[PDB]
């Protein structure tokens, strides 16, 4: 509520208002504060959801989801500072400001009451990522990623504005989601399937299926200096959860047609995995995770009978961390050696002791040792898309041989001796490289004490 | 403790000791050393609390609603009288998750209280237990609209077609 | 199996014209020590080699590629194809395990989970 | 002795030896990275996604 | 761990070089050139490597064969392999 | 398995036995070949295929094993004559090849 | 910051001297048969001029082969070709494609008769016909 | 993080990559028998399935079979131990002898009351387990080293374990385990003062002969390495012996 | 970026400030003085209450008459369930 | 005598890090500590029973424990 | 390869593969010279196609009869416990990030350090220019004039005259 | 260094300790000595013997 959209719009002039250098550190402070905030009226119910106005109910709903979104924030001046301070402070303010005007909305979206504060917010991005992916680039194959960043995400979103305008002077308003307590099924037609093929292709066309991802990699391969924006791009796309707010209901009972988005999809998280391992450029071969077992959740939402969204929602949140993360890895190691060339880097873990333990870390939670909330959160998919029918156990049995395979050779092609030619390559990972790359695996395995806090309502 | 027939156990039958035996037995020399390491800085601390918190003694009280609402009321578009009628409901999908719980527990009261017979005892758990779960899925599971929970609107349209179905078109009844 | 790797095969004396397969690499590790001795560097080399492997490879075929060969039409035989597989499988079960579940019971009284 | 201390059985060539080696280590490990690496990924790969 | 000198180095190669009676102990030990005792083009180069592999025992790589003519040559650089003297 | 009338109690792991489980028996030698109280069987701790025979006699085996507990032998004369309780029903029931043998050829 | 003409271009004929070598020397003499050539069923854009493929395979073999380093580590300045399946992968055995494998996998596969019998020791074979009698067969008493 | 101890040495770090591909196949298996217990019984509880039990087990079961293959070091998944003894030689010991190549044969009795049915399940074990000894043994003469030939020693070790799961033996088949450990940790570092104190070999050629200054652990190994022969009247007399007497009588 | 100064974020002084206002923000006032909030945090999602309010009536219907896990259908001869 | 030279690229950044946490986290740590035993000791969770309480009982403030 | 040269490769290998299939010391002392008959039965004849059949049949004889697990040499081309020790390596030039009080420890030796930089500081005029005047266009393989024709130095300064050790 | 507690051996065949060998020689008695009760009292099979089950009758 407006204990929080007030406090991060009031965020907005503390920092330009300021003087030279102390920018920085001025904003970074406060945005941490505001984490008190966050927790702070939320994690109530629980039970009969919590709506405090008219037009917000924060998040009660069971997807707290909120959370991190106001975490990622101050990571990104800790992450994004490397080779910003390169150029001049007026523009700096700028890419300060643009970068808080993307957490405004999201703030405002998990919440929106209703579907049409949704829409025109869940478009109402794309104005601040575009701007960070063009400018701040790094190569000039970046101006074809504004393009097709767009021209997806906006080309079928449009039809969404088709069906919701025909929904709402259809049946009554849909101006609450907490009023369904009237809705009528959808049988069939060769309309009804539009309606339900309108109402769904632009969520699809943000968590990638195996087709029309043609983006996904376009936009991570080539992108802002620090993943500063990389990291809230994988924010973003989880953020496709709203599909738990509509297929759940608005159309419940055609699942007639739902098995070109089961096998289209659960034949694709057995492939681009592999189609990951010969990959020369290391921002590319985390940008394939982020495709598989994100794309494991549309498997996970179109069957309906939960201990689905039991693991469901674990995973949005899952690697909402570990893939985070990693973005953050290859960053650094990217800012010594200036090539994302996979093989240049090699004979580390000599020269960087404590930074092996943050290698290990992280390609530990995808293999997802049993502790975690990674494997809890797939042994509630497996459980269920089990009952199913019995032979899912194979493909979805395989992804969990080729992506221990896939992790590993990551790391391990870190382990061996090159002293080659490197005279670069000496600065120890001063605080902030082993700082900001904490506050993830503290965070994340910490959850595991009491994961009754990641859930849905089920 | 506990509520007993909440909780009920059969009791404790203990051994009865056999010496037999001219030899030492070291457990008495254990159970008559071990006891006296425990006691003092054990069970005297657990009394120097319970004493010290003889200063004072709060209050939690058992809450209890009030259930006028009632089922299949009321007018069928209603939002006012049909919000409350899932109130009804969800707490008593709540309840029938956790009474499964209750009596699953007593079911392992069966076993490693006895466990060589496993078979010739308990006389009840198991062909009860069997006799509770299918009272459960049963008109008081939604499924496959689990994932909604579908209240009130499916729960009751099971339990049309556990009316419209079963006792009239069973031909002949 | 996988190879002989023929490690003899025939020779001598033929192609000892052939000599200076030695200087082209003799040229540059020459360059390349001459390169890589030097007091003030710090910092890698341009390697071409590198260069000219990925960017030969990633990008640099759709700009090559041309919708021709029906060997380049064969990903029909891999990309549609074990898709529609996948689907024939399924849809079979999903109903064969429907069936059951109305005439006839198969599971057990104590299942509620599902 | 009949294996180092007899009476010379000579370095004979001819033998099978299928048995120091078990020979299933040779081609497997040969090939599950070769019928699998690169072939349902070089053509999954670029070959098709850029395709 | 263990210690190693140069003078083992020159001894022990001057003991089983005065150990073949195929060469008399009153030749030249640290400088006979080799060549002197050379005969023929095989059977002594790769012939004396043989056996003074049969006590450090590494690899005695090929390309270093043509260093031995110098009977202080082969001392010289197995100083160099195995870490030996100062 | 010598009465295969129903059973009162349903309990299987056949805690309903015949009446006391036999290996096979009877059929003639012995008729009846008596075996222990099933109140005492299954009222101490005693495992399937220590329902055979010689129940009874194993069943004092225990008795003074937990007797002398700092002790490593109790009786090697009954454990021997363990056998001779089961050795001797072994033994028993190894002619049952032999009456089959005969009696299944010619007559 | 590689200006102009930096990796293949529209082949694979383009001028074959032409390529290797003006920059990257696969070939010395444009033939070694290095010469940017092998593009092997093209019409697949695939593997355009490049000073590059079919050259020779099963690894690099990782062995004393010091003129500096000369394969997997060291990094000789510039050969690349195809790589990244070569660091699992090596070269010739001693013996040449038997399969007595799927032979001796197969061996026990004789046995699959063996299963169809029994073990029972007692009494022995002596050969029958109907004298077998698992249970019983005559009467009972 | 043991096998992967010595960076470099491209074999080493290639050694772990074995064994973390072979045990997630035989992974696959135990979480099918996970889900199994759910959509049938609706619990895991290794009691309850005791007290309530079930009736078909074939698929539940098979997938159990199969996760007992991977780290019981059975064949087919075999060629990972050989090459597992690739890092330290106290890692091995540890690695081998009561611990990690156990649970593969350990996890299935915990099983046993609910496997003593059902012919299918105690069919395909005997019929499995037992091959595996031959391809071990016909592949141990010959070899050339100290630590491999111990390691294959282990690997036979195992044929008469899973046996004695195939023919319903419970308990008979655990107390193997039990006296078996005391061995292969003190063989295997027995050969320490081998390799370290001759500087190194590893090789079971340039050994030489019983005494020149070994003359403790000379005795160790023959004590030992008699003790696995058979158990004359040796500790695990109880062992290897009271099976081939016992589930010998049987359907085999 | 080292002239043998020590150093974090940028300069000479308040990096030694940012160092603190990361470190101690970060967290010891959140990871930690915030962690210990849900860890105790009151019942969530209404179960606490009902373990008891499920234990209560168990046996209140067991000691009377009445049967346990009724799934009756709410009180039938409350709906006149159209035939056809 | 016999004798070398140890060689480690850097032991100081590291070790001048892990005290910013283990000193910070342990700084706003302890406090929270007392306050986690202390507080409980004097001051705990009863009972039931039940009640009443006239017109009705306080507002949230129903729960059974020390900070809950 | 110069064609002289081609049979010690294999006369190299052809007594090593011997000793790994003998046992008793004395069996592959014995086969020696038994063995070592062979080889100059033809001493002295043509170097070509003549005596090329000493090369020819060469091939078979041995690779039949080849691979009886040989010894390996444990630190070699291959082999167990050979590239063994990486767990130091001595990444030499680690000397520079310190922020000292790291530094107090070994003062002589960091004023031993920057008095090997001097050579490597300035030797280049003539180092770098004389490999300007030494290899015309094409050289093959690329070391300097032995001495440098006064004083080298190193000149290969220092990367492979101050290389890592071993321990 | 460390120190010269005892020299290598140019196959001089180096000495033992003298109690190197007699304190693990009293560990040859622990198998020949455990050995004893083998024989006395067990014999290569303690059984009873299956006397042939000639009662057909
Ligand atoms: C949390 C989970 C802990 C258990 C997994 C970690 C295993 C222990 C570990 O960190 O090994 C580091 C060790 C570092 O190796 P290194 O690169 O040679 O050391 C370089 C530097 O010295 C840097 O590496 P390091 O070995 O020196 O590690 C730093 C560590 C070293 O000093 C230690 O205190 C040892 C830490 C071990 C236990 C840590 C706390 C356990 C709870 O110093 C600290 O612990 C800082 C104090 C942190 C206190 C945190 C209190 C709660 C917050 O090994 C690893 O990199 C991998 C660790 C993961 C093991 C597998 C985890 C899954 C099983
Ligand atoms: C210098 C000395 C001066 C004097 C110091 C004073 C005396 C020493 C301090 C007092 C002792 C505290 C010991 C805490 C651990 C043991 C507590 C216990 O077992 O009994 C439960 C005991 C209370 O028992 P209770 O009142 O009867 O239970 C009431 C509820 O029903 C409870 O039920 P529940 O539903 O809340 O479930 C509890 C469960 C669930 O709660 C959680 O911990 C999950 C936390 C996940 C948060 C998720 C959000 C993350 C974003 O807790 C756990 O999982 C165990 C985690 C251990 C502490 C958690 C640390 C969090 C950081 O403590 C607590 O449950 C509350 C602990 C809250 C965190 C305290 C963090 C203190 C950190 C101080 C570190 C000390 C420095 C050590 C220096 C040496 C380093 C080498
Ligand atoms: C393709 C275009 C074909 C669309 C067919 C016409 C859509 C339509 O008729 O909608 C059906 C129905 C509204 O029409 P009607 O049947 O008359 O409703 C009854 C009113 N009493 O119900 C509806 O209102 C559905 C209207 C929303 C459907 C709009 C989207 C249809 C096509 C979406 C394509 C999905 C993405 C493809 C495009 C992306 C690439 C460009």
């Amino acid at each position: 509520m407006l204990k929080y959209i007030i406090p991060t719009i009031m965020l907005m002039p503390l920092t330009w208002l300021s003087k030279n250098n102390m920018i920085w550190v001025n904003s970074t402070a406060h945005s941490l504060l505001i984490s008190f905030t966050s927790l702070l009226l939320m994690n109530q119910f629980g039970d009969n959801s919590l709506n405090f106005s008219l037009l917000f109910f924060s998040d009660s709903l069971s997807t707290p989801l909120l959370i991190l979104t106001m975490w990622l924030l101050p990571l990104m001046l800790m992450a994004s500072q490397h080779h910003l301070s390169k150029e001049n402070l007026t523009r700096k303010k700028l890419f300060i400001t643009m970068l808080i005007s993307l957490q405004l909305f999201l703030i405002m979206t998990f919440t929106a009451m209703e579907l049409i504060l949704f829409y025109i917010l869940f478009e109402a991005t794309l104005v601040p990522t575009l701007i960070i992916i063009t400018r701040w680039g790094n190569q000039t194959e970046r101006l074809n990623a504004g393009l097709y960043f767009l021209f997806y995400t906006l080309a079928g979103s449009l039809p969404l504005l088709v069906a919701l305008i025909y929904i709402q002077n259809t049946v009554g308003s849909l101006n609450f989601l907490m009023l369904q307590y009237w809705v009528q099924p959808v049988h069939n037609s060769w309309s009804n399937v539009f309606m339900w093929l309108a109402c769904m292709m632009a969520f699809m066309v943000k968590m990638p299926l195996y087709g029309l991802h043609l983006w996904l990699p376009k936009a991570h391969v080539e992108a802002p200096i620090a993943g500063s924006m990389v990291l809230a791009a994988v924010l973003l796309k989880l953020g496709g959860y709203g599909m738990l707010r509509i297929t759940l209901i608005l159309n419940p009972m055609t699942d007639f047609m739902a098995y070109p988005f089961i096998m289209l999809s659960l034949w694709g998280m057995i492939m681009t995995s592999s189609i990951c391992l010969r990959q020369t450029d290391l921002k590319s071969l985390i940008a394939y995770s982020s495709v598989s077992h994100m794309a494991l959740v549309i498997v996970a939402i179109l069957i309906q009978t939960p201990w689905s969204y039991m693991g469901a929602t674990a995973l949005m949140i899952a690697h909402g961390l570990t893939s985070s993360m990693l973005f953050c890895l290859a960053n650094s190691n990217y800012e010594r050696i200036h090539s994302r060339t996979m093989i240049l880097a090699r004979g580390l873990q000599t020269l960087l002791p404590l930074m092996a333990t943050w290698w290990l870390l992280a390609s530990l939670t995808n293999l997802a040792l049993p502790p975690t909330i990674n494997l809890i959160g797939e042994l509630f998919v497996v459980m269920s898309t089990f009952s199913w029918s019995n032979i899912t156990i194979i493909l979805m049995g395989v992804n969990m041989v080729i992506t221990a395979l896939y992790s590993l050779y990551m790391l391990i092609m870190t382990q061996r001796g090159k002293y080659t030619y490197h005279i670069n390559n000496i600065s120890p990972s001063f605080t902030r490289e082993n700082a900001l790359m904490s506050l993830h695996i503290l965070p994340l395995l910490l959850l595991t004490l009491n994961p009754k806090i990641i859930l849905g309502p089920l | 403790s506990w509520d007993k027939d909440v909780y009920p156990e059969p009791p404790r039958r203990t051994p009865a000791p056999s010496p037999q035996t001219s030899l030492p037995n070291p457990i008495t020399y254990l159970t008559k050393a071990f006891d006296l390491l425990v006691d003092r800085p054990v069970t005297l601390v657990r009394e120097f609390i319970e004493r010290q918190h003889a200063k004072n003694k709060y209050y939690y009280y058992h809450r209890e609603f009030r259930r006028v609402p009632d089922i299949t009321e009321c007018q069928e578009k209603d939002v006012l009288c049909m919000f409350e009628a899932e109130m009804q409901w969800r707490r008593d999908y709540k309840v029938d998750q956790e009474i499964v719980n209750i009596i699953q527990e007593r079911l392992k009261a069966c076993q490693q209280r006895e466990g060589e017979s496993h078979r010739q005892n308990c006389a009840k758990e198991l062909e009860q237990f069997t006799q509770v779960v299918k009272a459960y899925q049963d008109r008081y599971h939604d499924l496959g609209a689990h994932y909604s929970a579908r209240k009130c609107l499916a729960k009751q349209k099971q339990r049309m077609l556990a009316e419209r179905k079963a006792a009239k078109e069973a031909a002949a009844a | 199996t996988t190879l002989d790797p023929a490690e003899y095969d025939i020779s001598s004396e033929t192609r000892k014209a052939q000599a200076e397969r030695l200087a082209i690499r003799s040229r540059l590790k020459r360059e390349y020590q001459l390169q890589y001795y030097d007091p003030s560097r710090r910092g890698v080399i341009e390697d071409p080699a590198l260069v000219r492997w990925t960017y030969a490879r990633s990008a640099n075929i759709y700009p090559n590629f041309r919708p021709n060969t029906k060997t380049s039409l064969l990903g029909a035989l891999f990309g549609i194809g074990p898709l529609v597989f996948w689907y024939y499988v399924f849809k079979t079960d999903r109903d064969r395990k429907e069936k059951l579940i109305q005439e006839g019971k198969l599971d057990r009284t104590f299942n509620i989970s599902y | 002795n009949m294996t180092k201390n007899l009476k010379y059985h000579y370095p004979s060539n001819a033998f099978k030896f299928s048995t120091l080696l078990g020979y299933f280590p040779t081609i497997m490990h040969r090939l599950a990275p070769y019928m699998n690496l690169s072939m349902s990924q070089k053509s999954a790969s670029s070959l098709l996604d850029l395709i | 761990a263990p210690p190693l000198t140069l003078e083992g180095i020159k001894d022990r190669v001057l003991y089983v070089l005065k150990l073949y009676d195929k060469i008399d102990p009153e030749k030249l030990s640290v400088n006979s050139h080799f060549m002197k005792d050379l005969g023929l083009d095989s059977l002594d180069q790769v012939e004396i490597i043989m056996a003074m592999e049969d006590e450090f025992g590494f690899e005695i790589p090929d390309i270093d064969a043509e260093k031995l003519m110098c009977p202080q040559e082969i001392v010289d650089y197995i100083a160099d392999k195995k870490d030996v003297y100062e | 398995a010598r009465r295969y009338l129903g059973d009162a109690s349903v309990e299987p792991d056949p805690l309903r036995m015949p009446t006391f489980p036999p290996d096979y028996g009877f059929p003639e030698r012995k008729e009846r070949e008596m075996v222990a109280t099933q109140q005492e069987m299954n009222d101490a701790q005693l495992v399937l295929q220590q329902r055979d025979y010689c129940a009874h006699y194993l069943i004092r085996f225990l008795k003074c094993k937990r007797d002398s507990f700092p002790n490593f032998l109790a009786c090697k004369h009954e454990r021997h004559d363990w056998d001779y309780c089961e050795h001797l029903d072994y033994v028993k029931r190894m002619k049952e090849f032999e009456r089959e043998r005969r009696l299944l050829q010619r007559k | 910051a590689s200006h102009i003409t930096k990796d293949m271009l529209p082949g694979p004929y383009p001028k074959t001297p032409e390529e290797r070598a003006a920059a990257a020397k696969k070939y010395n003499m444009r033939v070694e048969d290095y010469e940017p050539y092998p593009d092997d069923g093209t019409g697949y854009g695939d593997y355009p001029k490049l000073p590059d493929r079919s050259q020779q395979e099963r690894d690099p073999w990782y062995d004393w082969d010091h003129p500096d380093l000369r394969l997997n580590w060291g990094e000789p300045m510039h050969w690349d070709l195809d790589m990244y399946i070569r660091n699992r992968v090596d070269t010739s055995p001693t013996p040449v494609n038997w399969n007595l494998m799927c032979k001796h996998l197969f061996g026990f596969v004789a046995f699959m008769l063996f299963m169809f019998w029994v073990g029972e020791t007692y009494p022995a074979y002596q050969p029958v016909g109907p004298k077998q009698y698992p249970y019983n067969n005559l009467y009972l008493e | 993080l043991l096998i992967g101890w010595w960076y470099g040495r491209a074999d080493a770090n290639t050694a772990a990559l074995q064994a973390i591909l072979y045990n997630r196949i035989g992974d696959i298996g135990f979480i099918l028998a996970m889900a199994w217990f759910l959509t049938n019984l609706n619990t895991w509880d290794l009691q309850q399935i005791f007290m309530l039990n079930p009736s078909d087990s074939n698929m539940p079961l098979i997938g159990l079979a199969l996760a007992a293959t991977g780290k019981s070091a059975q064949f087919g998944l075999h060629p990972w131990l050989p090459s597992a003894m690739e890092g330290p030689t106290p890692v091995s010991a540890l690695l081998h002898s009561s611990t990690m190549v156990v649970a593969g044969i350990f996890l299935l009795i915990r099983f046993y009351p609910l496997t003593e049915n059902n012919k299918y399940i105690q069919s395909i074990t005997l019929c499995l387990g037992a091959i595996t000894t031959l391809f071990t043994a016909m592949c141990a003469l010959t070899q050339n080293d100290i630590k491999k030939i111990i390691a294959f020693s282990t690997s036979s070790q195992l044929g008469l374990m899973m046996v004695t799961i195939g023919i319903n033996q419970p308990y008979l088949a655990f107390l193997h385990i039990c006296t078996h450990a005391f061995f292969k940790a003190m063989l295997f570092m027995c050969s320490g003062s081998i390799i370290h104190s001759l500087n190194d070999e590893q090789d079971i050629r340039k050994m030489g002969g019983l005494f020149k200054a070994m003359p403790f652990t000379t005795t160790a190994l023959i004590v030992g390495s008699l003790a696995l022969t058979g158990m004359p009247f040796l500790t695990g007399f109880y062992s290897k012996d009271l099976i081939i007497e016992a589930a010998n009588t049987s359907y085999t | 970026k080292n002239p043998d100064s020590h150093g974090y974020d940028k300069d000479p002084a308040v990096d030694i400030w940012n160092m603190r206002v990361v470190f101690f923000f970060g967290f010891s006032i959140v990871l930690v003085l915030g962690s210990t909030f849900v860890a105790y945090l009151p019942d969530y999602r209404m179960q606490e209450w009902a373990r008891r309010e499920a234990e209560r009536l168990v046996k209140y219907r067991e000691a009377h008459g009445l049967p346990i896990m009724e799934s009756n259908c709410f009180d039938p001869s409350k709906i006149q369930l159209p035939e056809d | 005598g016999k004798r070398l030279f140890i060689i480690k690229p850097s032991g100081f950044y590291d070790k001048r890090f892990l005290k910013l946490l283990r000193f910070y986290i342990l700084l706003t740590g302890i406090p929270v500590a007392i306050g986690i035993t202390l507080i409980n000791v004097f001051i705990g969770e009863a009972e039931l029973a039940e009640i009443p309480e006239g017109y009705v009982p306080e507002h949230w403030e129903y729960f059974k424990h020390p900070i809950s | 390869l110069t064609h002289q040269q081609k049979v010690l490769r294999l006369y190299k290998r052809a007594l090593r593969h011997l000793e790994s299939w003998c046992i008793h010391r004395d069996k592959y002392r014995y086969f020696a010279c038994l063995l070592r008959a062979r080889f100059d039965e033809h001493k002295n004849e043509k170097d070509m196609v003549k005596a090329t059949q000493l090369l020819r049949e060469a091939e078979e004889e041995f690779w039949h009869g080849q691979h009886p697990q040989p010894y390996i040499f444990p630190e070699s081309p291959g082999g167990t416990s050979y590239e063994r020790y990486e767990c130091y390596k001595v990444p030499e030039w680690c000397l520079d990030d310190w922020h000292p009080s790291e530094k107090a420890m070994y003062p002589d030796y960091f004023a031993k350090r920057e008095q090997w930089k001097k050579l490597r500081r300035e030797s280049w005029e003539r180092e770098v220019k004389q490999l300007q005047e030494e290899t015309p266009v094409g050289g093959p393989r690329t070391e300097a004039l032995p001495p440098a024709r006064k004083q080298g130095d190193l000149p290969p300064l220092w990367w492979h005259i101050v290389t890592r050790p071993r321990e | 260094g460390g120190g010269a507690h005892i020299e290598p051996r140019y196959r001089q065949f180096p000495q033992l300790t003298r109690s190197q060998v007699i304190q693990a020689e009293f560990f040859s008695a622990t198998m020949w000595f455990w050995i004893l009760w083998r024989f006395w009292h067990d014999s290569d099979a303690v059984l009873g013997h299956f006397p042939y089950p000639d009662p057909s009758q």
